[PDB]
């Protein structure tokens, strides 16, 4: 399989959409 | 008197529990939000497209990441025909031990589950080999679904939030989606199989290192320019080609064999870069059709009301009224919403039925329950795509329609002749379905008295001839590319068929589902078909057109989509509203395509086994369906857990009796409705305030029971969910435990 | 709450009035029909949604109809 | 007199965003986006262009290059600050000038951020080029 | 790196619906 | 009215269907 390493790029990676999704859906209103 | 729900002062006024149910069934609903406007509807309906297009994108990286980090996949790739996939792996506590070695199986260290959803056969296809091109393209779509959701947000901020002219601009979205989303999208995916997938198709690893190094083709786009595109179509991959190996490998990149891999049994990859190229040509010609702002090209506001052909006076094209359609379509978005979901719901089945006879995945046509889901994952899809058409397409008569602004036009034209629409729709309705089930009665008593020869059996030779118009030489029509003195066949004055060798191969052989030998057994389930599509669409066409009113009531138009009923008078007005004629066509719609996918099914499982006889034999009669179908087929997966112990199906066993729980759970919210149940509860809540410890609290929210609309919904979603999970958990075990 | 749209078309009949259960309806003088009088829903606020009013209205079509709308707490019939 | 090249609504959302024109900037912010974006692309031309682009230190005959002509444009500024500079235009497509650009105090601080930033601008063209191998392994 | 299963899995079945419940329930509570 | 423009185009699509027949009935080859 992938390494260990290479799992935690991809959950700090995920957290772009996970700001951004936060963003989005607080802009669309309450 | 909270603030909850924002959008509606109406709904934030209710003391009781209806509050909060209402709250989720008109939330998304951005039409009948308070103050909403005309500009700001659609600029919240265009983010909201963008965090729509995100989930599916977060969505498509899970499949990647969850493979790459937990499948098999480079264990699949040294021998796709045994090698049993893997989609994700089990961390449940509530396990016991015998129910991790049951599922500790295609080869892993802990319990997995079984991938059924054939992504290994698309990503080996398009020429991932390792778990690092997985894991690569996942975070990719991490960061290319992020950017959607920071261009949802971007388009909200007031000097970058588009204006209402934008929005209704038509002719610049169809020259831009046609050419760019359609034509650029197939053009590049075309570049994608010549540089990658076909060459890792051959043994030849060309990634993103050595992609600008190396050439598709050692001509090397030098015959491009000078014309010379024959040099292209050189030596194929040949018939001992040996997938992703340098065995009976070619040169050539636009190939049109036409056919069949003979190892894989899917298409060629030189056959769809050929084919998605010439796809592309054909939608950037297309989008350069409509007028935008440089004063060249068609405009629909003046093909729609135009009303002179050559000198002629005419009514509109085809001599047929179509003025004020564009100020039709273009102004209502519930007539866009229900047009474009008719037209994703007949490509969406139409996806279906081609990918079982023409596979274009290497190695699918051997893996069976791979295939067997994706055909019935895509019908159900399509289902309620065409049903959400009817749906969308009728709330327009009730809100959005104006009949003077359509006045004379087509559209207008159907609302006059509409009882005579109803009236045919329900003859055929009537008139197959007093036939077919007739005939499937005669044909079980007459099994049942011992004497089957006096069965009424009909061959279908309206479409024997037809694939026998297509190449068959089984059935000896001899006929129009069966017949080789046929013009057809021949091509008589350009000699040109470069496919129909190709193609002649794979159409006469019996291994393949490329247009599977049909019998009188076809004959009757196509009408069986027929009844369906005709009897869904009779309720549907019937809600939409009576949906602005009619003679039991009237002025229906005032009262909305959904309300309940107009009381006890006149009669009665039991399920009158335009959104209850949506509700008893799901019901229809989930029976027909019950019906498709019994059929296609129990097929299937006579081609996989070798045993064509009994299908033919016994899908004459009611009990052969009942008997060799539902109840053989069962004993694998009833016996998923027992008493002996467990094995790799208990979860399909237990989701099958799920289903059967949830499907009974939805006819309580049917056979009983409201008014039992608003005198039940006011028990409930004497009942409270007199025990005496217990009434220290105290609802905030009145207890009121589910409004007469609510429970519909909440009855078809335990009635729809309980239909998918069924018949989901028999597709699968049935063919996973008999390969 | 509800809300009572009684139209012109009614005969001053008193059915809907003597039908309506929280009594919202009274015959005001008026001066169109032949019993000169018509239909008055002035207490809609106390109006439960019975369509009992409907019911018993003998013109074709009804002269008087009730829309459901908003559902306070003397128009869902609550106790407590 | 105005055209759909200089006046074009996507044009002139361009120009009115490029770090030279966009509204709220030190003009020491100014000249660190113009000297990243001039050092970058002037490492090119004289790397695989230049005497010794076959040895290899090729790419290193671009960098020292690269940087040994941000220093000369930053003199350039510095000598047109120094010469009491007269006041920038306002064209049809920029309606305004960024007010930095005026006084000799601003152009200072524009000359120097563009040595900082067009030094590290050509620093980073060279660590993409001579690490092609490491990043399409980091792809694939 | 399997062991983030154990750490994922009981914070999405249990701390994220009662994070998230115990939000709503105080929301649409709220006047 | 004798309707010209509804019973070209339906005499248009019954000789389409006529042809057709003709291929299964070996009438034309
Ligand atoms: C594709 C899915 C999808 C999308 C894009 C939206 C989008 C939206 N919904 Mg919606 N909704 C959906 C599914 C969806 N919904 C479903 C399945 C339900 C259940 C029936 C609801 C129930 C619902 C209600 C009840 C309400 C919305 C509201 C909203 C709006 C604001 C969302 C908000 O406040 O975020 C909340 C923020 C978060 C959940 C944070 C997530 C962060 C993560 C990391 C927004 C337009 C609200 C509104 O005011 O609309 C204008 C509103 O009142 N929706
Ligand atoms: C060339 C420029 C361009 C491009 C690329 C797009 C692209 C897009 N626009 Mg668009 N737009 C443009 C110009 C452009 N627009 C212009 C100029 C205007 C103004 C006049 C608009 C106004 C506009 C609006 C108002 C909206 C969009 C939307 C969209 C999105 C459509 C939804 C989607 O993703 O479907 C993707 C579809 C495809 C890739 C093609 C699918 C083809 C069929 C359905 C399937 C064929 C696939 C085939 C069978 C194989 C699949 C198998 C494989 C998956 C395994 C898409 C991203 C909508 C959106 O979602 O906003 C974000 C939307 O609401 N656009
Ligand atoms: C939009 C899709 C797309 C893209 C981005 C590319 C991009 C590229 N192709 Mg390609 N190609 C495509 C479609 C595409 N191709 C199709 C549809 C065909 C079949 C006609 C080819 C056939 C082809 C050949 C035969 C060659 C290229 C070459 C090239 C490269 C040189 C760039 C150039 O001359 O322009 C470049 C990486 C050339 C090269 O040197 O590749 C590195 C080369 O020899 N391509
Ligand atoms: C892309 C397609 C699309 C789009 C944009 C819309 C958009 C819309 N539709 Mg529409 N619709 C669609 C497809 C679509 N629909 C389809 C395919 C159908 C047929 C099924 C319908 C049928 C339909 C009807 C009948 C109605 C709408 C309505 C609406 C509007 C409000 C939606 C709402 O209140 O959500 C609220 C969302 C919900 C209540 C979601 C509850 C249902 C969920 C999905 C059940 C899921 C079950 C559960 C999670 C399964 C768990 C399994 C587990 C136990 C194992 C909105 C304009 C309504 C309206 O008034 O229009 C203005 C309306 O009356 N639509
Ligand atoms: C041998 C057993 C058998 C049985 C039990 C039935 C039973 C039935 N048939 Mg059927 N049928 C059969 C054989 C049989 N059929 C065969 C062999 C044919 C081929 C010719 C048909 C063709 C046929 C048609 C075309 C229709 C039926 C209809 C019916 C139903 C009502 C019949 C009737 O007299 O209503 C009492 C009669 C009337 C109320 C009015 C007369 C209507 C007749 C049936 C049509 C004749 C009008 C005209 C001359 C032809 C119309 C054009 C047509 C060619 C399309 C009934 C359930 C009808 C139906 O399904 O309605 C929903 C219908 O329309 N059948
Ligand atoms: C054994 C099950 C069964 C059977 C035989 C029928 C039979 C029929 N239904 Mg029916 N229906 C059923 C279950 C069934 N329904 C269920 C469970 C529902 C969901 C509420 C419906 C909803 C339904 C509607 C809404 C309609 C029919 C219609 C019809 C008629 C179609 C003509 C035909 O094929 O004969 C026929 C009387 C149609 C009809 O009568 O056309 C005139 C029609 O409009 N049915
Ligand atoms: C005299 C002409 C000339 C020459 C010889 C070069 C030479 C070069 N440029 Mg360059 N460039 C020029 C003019 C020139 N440039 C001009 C006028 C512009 C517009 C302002 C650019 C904009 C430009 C960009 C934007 C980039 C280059 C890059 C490069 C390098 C490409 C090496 C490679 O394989 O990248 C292949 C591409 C990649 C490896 C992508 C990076 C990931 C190379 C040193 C690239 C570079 O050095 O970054 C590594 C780069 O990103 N150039
Ligand atoms: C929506 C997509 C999706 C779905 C359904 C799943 C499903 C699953 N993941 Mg997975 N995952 C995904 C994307 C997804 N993954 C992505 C993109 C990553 C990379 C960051 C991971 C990384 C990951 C790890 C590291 C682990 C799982 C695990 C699991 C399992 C248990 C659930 C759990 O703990 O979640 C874990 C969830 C996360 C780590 C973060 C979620 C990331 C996505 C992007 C959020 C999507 C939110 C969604 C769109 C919001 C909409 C809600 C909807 C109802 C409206 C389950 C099979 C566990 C497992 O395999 O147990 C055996 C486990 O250890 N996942
Ligand atoms: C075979 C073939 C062919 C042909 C094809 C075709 C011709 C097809 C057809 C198709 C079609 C023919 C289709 C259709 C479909 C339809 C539908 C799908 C419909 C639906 C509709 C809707 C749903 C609507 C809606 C609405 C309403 C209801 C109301 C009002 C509004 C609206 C209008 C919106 C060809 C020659 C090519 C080739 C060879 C083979
Ligand atoms: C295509 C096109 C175009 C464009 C072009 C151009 C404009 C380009 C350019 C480009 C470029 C030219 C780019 C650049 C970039 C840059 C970058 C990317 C950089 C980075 C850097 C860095 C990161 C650095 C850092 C630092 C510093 C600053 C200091 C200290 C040191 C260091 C190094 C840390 C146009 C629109 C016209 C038109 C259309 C087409
Ligand atoms: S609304 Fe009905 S009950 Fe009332 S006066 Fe008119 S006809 Fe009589
Ligand atoms: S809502 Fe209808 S039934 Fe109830 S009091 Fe008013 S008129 Fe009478």
């Amino acid at each position: 399989s992938i390494s260990d390493t290479q799992v935690y790029i991809a959950l700090v990676v995920a957290l772009i959409p996970g700001l951004l999704a936060w963003r989005l859906a607080t802009e669309l209103y309450k | 008197a909270t603030k909850f729900p924002k959008f509606s002062q109406d709904l934030a006024q209710d003391p009781t529990t209806r509050r909060i149910w209402y709250a989720m069934a008109m939330g998304n609903d951005f039409e009948s939000h308070d103050g909403m406007t005309e500009e700001n509807l659609y600029q919240k309906i265009f983010a909201t497209h963008f965090g729509h297009l995100a989930i599916i994108f977060l969505w498509a990286s899970s499949l990647l990441f969850h493979v790459a980090w937990q499948g098999n996949f480079e264990q699949w790739i040294k021998d796709p025909l045994h090698v049993r996939p893997i989609a994700h792996a089990i961390w449940d506590p509530h396990f016991g031990k015998p129910a991790i070695e049951a599922f500790t199986q295609a080869g892993a260290n802990g319990p997995v589950n079984i991938a059924y959803s054939g992504v290994y056969h698309w990503w080996y296809t398009i020429g991932m080999r390792t778990n690092t091109e997985l894991y690569t393209g996942s975070v990719f779509l991490l960061l290319f679904a992020s950017l959607f959701l920071f261009a949802g947000w971007l388009h909200l901020q007031p000097k970058f939030r588009p204006s209402l002219a934008w929005f209704k601009s038509a002719e610049s979205r169809l020259n831009h989606h046609l050419a760019g989303l359609f034509g650029v999208s197939s053009l590049a995916w075309a570049g994608h199989l010549i540089h990658v997938a076909i060459p890792e198709s051959r043994g030849q690893h060309v990634g993103w290192d050595n992609f600008l190094s190396t050439a598709p083709h050692p001509a090397g786009l030098q015959p491009f320019f000078t014309g010379n595109w024959g040099v292209y179509a050189q030596n194929p991959d040949t018939a001992g080609h040996i997938f992703s190996t340098s065995q009976g490998a070619g040169t050539a990149i636009l190939t049109f064999l036409g056919g069949f891999h003979p190892q894989t049994e899917s298409l060629w990859l030189t056959d769809m870069a050929h084919h998605h190229l010439a796809i592309a040509v054909l939608f950037i010609v297309a989008g350069h059709m409509y007028r935008t702002n440089f004063g060249i090209g068609h405009s629909i506001k003046e093909m729609m009301n135009a009303k002179t052909f050559f000198g002629k006076p005419v009514e509109g094209p085809f001599n047929m009224p179509h003025q004020g359609i564009y100020d039709t379509y273009n102004n209502s978005l519930h007539f866009q919403l229900g047009w474009h979901l008719a037209c994703l719901g007949v490509v969406t089945s139409w996806v279906a039925q081609h990918m079982y006879s023409l596979p274009s995945y290497a190695f699918i046509a051997k893996d069976y329950t791979t295939q067997a889901a994706l055909y019935t994952h895509h019908q159900y899809i399509a289902i309620f795509l065409m049903v959400g058409a009817f749906a969308h397409g009728a709330i327009f008569l009730v809100r959005d329609y104006d009949p003077e602004q359509n006045k004379g036009n087509v559209l207008e034209r159907v609302l006059q002749h509409k009882e005579a629409i109803i009236s045919h729709l329900s003859w055929v309705s009537l008139f197959l379905g007093f036939h077919t089930l007739g005939l499937y009665v005669h044909n079980d008593v007459v099994v049942a008295f011992g004497t089957p020869e006096k069965q009424i059996l009909i061959e279908p030779v309206f479409a024997q001839f037809i694939q026998a118009a297509h190449g068959k030489v089984l059935y000896g029509l001899d006929t129009l590319l069966s017949n080789p003195d046929s013009v057809a066949y021949t091509a008589y004055p350009n000699y040109a068929n470069v496919w129909l060798p190709g193609w002649l191969d794979a159409i006469n052989s019996g291994t393949n589902s490329l247009f599977l030998t049909i019998g009188p057994g076809d004959f009757l389930v196509h009408h069986a078909i027929a009844l369906g599509l005709h009897t869904t669409t009779l309720i549907l066409v019937k809600g939409a057109l009576d949906a602005r009113g009619s003679k039991l009531m009237p002025d229906k138009k005032d009262f909305g989509y959904a309300f309940p009923c107009d009381g006890p008078g006149r009669g009665g007005t039991c399920d009158i509203s335009a959104w209850d004629s949506f509700y008893l066509s799901l019901f229809w719609a989930l029976n027909t395509v019950g019906w498709v996918t019994f059929y296609w099914h129990w097929k299937h499982l006579g081609i996989w086994q070798g045993n064509v006889a009994q299908f033919n034999e016994n899908s004459t009669y009611l009990m052969g369906w009942f008997r060799d179908y539902l109840w053989a087929n069962s004993a694998q997966l009833i016996n998923g857990y027992n008493p002996y112990g467990v094995n790799n199906l208990s979860v399909w066993a237990w989701m099958f009796l799920f289903g059967h729980l949830v499907w009974a759970t939805g006819f309580m919210f049917l056979i009983s409705w409201r008014g039992y149940w608003q005198e039940l509860i006011e028990t409930l809540v004497w009942a409270h305030e007199r025990t005496p410890i217990a009434n220290l609290v105290r609802w905030k929210d009145k207890p009121v029971a589910l409004s007469i609309v609510q429970a519909r919904v909440v009855g078809l979603a335990h009635f729809t969910v309980g239909y998918v999970l069924t018949y989901a958990a028999f597709l699968i075990a049935s063919t996973a435990g008999k390969f | 709450s509800h809300t009572v749209k009684i139209y012109d078309t009614c005969i001053g009949c008193t059915q809907c009035v003597r039908a309506c259960p929280t009594d919202v309806l009274e015959m005001v003088p008026w001066d169109g029909c032949k019993a000169a009088q018509v239909a008055s829903s002035p207490r809609t606020e106390d109006c439960v949604g019975c369509k009992r009013c409907e019911t018993a209205c003998p013109t074709d079509f009804l002269s008087i109809r009730v829309y459901l709308g908003a559902e306070t707490t003397r128009s869902m019939g609550l106790a407590y | 007199l105005e055209t759909p090249v200089n006046a074009s609504p996507l044009v002139k959302w361009f120009i009115n965003n490029l770090p030279a024109y966009r509204p709220g900037l030190t003009p020491f912010r100014r000249g660190l986006e113009v000297g990243m974006a001039h050092g970058y692309f002037l490492f090119g031309p004289f790397a695989k262009l230049g005497p010794l682009r076959d040895a290899a230190n090729a790419n290193l005959a671009g960098l020292l290059g690269a940087i040994g002509l941000v220093v000369l444009f930053t003199l350039a500024l510095s000598l047109y600050a120094n010469s009491n500079p007269p006041t920038a235009l306002a064209s049809v497509t920029v309606p305004n000038p960024p007010d930095a650009f005026q006084s000799k105090e601003g152009w200072n601080n524009f000359a120097s951020a563009f040595l900082i930033g067009g030094i590290g601008g050509a620093v980073v063209a060279y660590f993409l080029t001579s690490n092609l191998a490491l990043i399409q392994g980091l792809v694939g | 790196a399997s062991f983030l299963s154990s750490i994922f899995v009981p914070v999405i079945g249990w701390v994220v619906p009662i994070a998230t419940f115990s939000f709503l329930f105080l929301y649409i509570e709220r006047e | 009215p004798p309707y010209t423009f509804r019973t070209g185009w339906a005499l248009l699509l019954l000789a389409v269907n006529f042809l057709v027949a003709a291929y299964y009935f070996h009438i034309i080859q």
